[PDB]
């Protein structure tokens, strides 16, 4: 069994809103974290054994998102969260999210659209940490004149930067593996666990639509 | 010793090595190759049957 308790003000403010948020949830409800319950903690392995994913402990979320509009040409999202998982076997996470994509509306149809997040989570056992900074600019056509308006067709260039330290141990299946789902460093024994340090940029064409 | 007729042991006979009508046998593992927590059978094993 578990709890969840959340609080939430949204606030309007230059025709878009501000919500912050703060939401503690105890034991089962911290596995998942959105308000269901797993109050089993057991989980399949990768050849359907059983295995211990325990979730006694706490979860504090505090965030704070929110659409805001400048002038008659720019156009904002913004995002701040930081999630501690505390859980009783140690397999927890500290996870800081910074977050921001603008938007230059050149016509009333036709808009360049920038993003730069980075995430940044401590492993809870290890004490490492694995830190990423991702920018994205787009070049979008959208049904309407606002950051929400949707069918939207864009053309985009990503670029992500990442450094990991930690990750998970998911080799073999359960019974031949006392690591299976716990995060190790990322040179444990001579595995190689994570994503590394490294970067990469994607580019191509995109639609998205709500209706 | 040669003898061309039944020879019976009332005791314990030991032999090293017996040649005829006897079923020998061997066994062994593949080597195990390893890292971090898992590890997974790959190596060579020969086997040698002597004529005799």
């Amino acid at each position: 069994d578990g709890w969840l308790f959340t609080a939430e003000h949204t606030q309007s403010v230059l025709k878009g809103f501000n919500k912050f948020v703060v939401q503690y949830a105890t034991d089962s409800m911290t596995s998942q974290g959105k308000g269901l319950s797993q109050g089993s903690g057991v989980a399949f392995d990768n050849e359907k054994f059983a295995y211990n994913i325990n979730n006694n402990g706490h979860m504090l979320r505090i965030l704070d998102h929110g659409a805001i509009s400048m002038g008659d040409n720019w156009d904002m999202m913004y995002v701040g969260m930081y999630q501690d998982i505390n859980w009783d076997n140690d397999n927890g996470t500290k996870w800081w999210t910074v977050g921001i994509r603008p938007m230059y509306k050149w016509t009333p149809i036709m808009s360049t659209v920038m993003e730069i997040g980075y995430d940044n989570v401590e492993s809870q056992r290890t004490g490492d940490k694995n830190n990423q900074y991702k920018i994205t600019l787009a070049q979008q056509w959208q049904a309407g004149d606002s950051i929400w308006s949707r069918p939207a067709i864009r053309v985009f260039a990503t670029y992500a930067k990442w450094d990991e330290k930690w990750g998970y141990d998911y080799n073999g299946d359960s019974k031949v593996n006392p690591n299976y789902g716990k995060a190790v460093p990322a040179d444990f024994n001579g595995g190689s666990f994570g994503r590394g340090d490294s970067d990469e940029w994607t580019f191509g064409a995109q639609m998205e639509i709500w209706w | 010793v040669t003898i061309a007729e039944n020879c019976t042991i009332n005791g314990t006979l030991r032999a090293e090595k017996i040649v005829g009508d006897i079923v020998k046998a061997a066994s062994a593992a593949f080597p195990r190759q390893r890292e971090s927590s898992v590890d997974w059978p790959s190596g060579t094993r020969t086997v040698t049957v002597t004529d005799d």
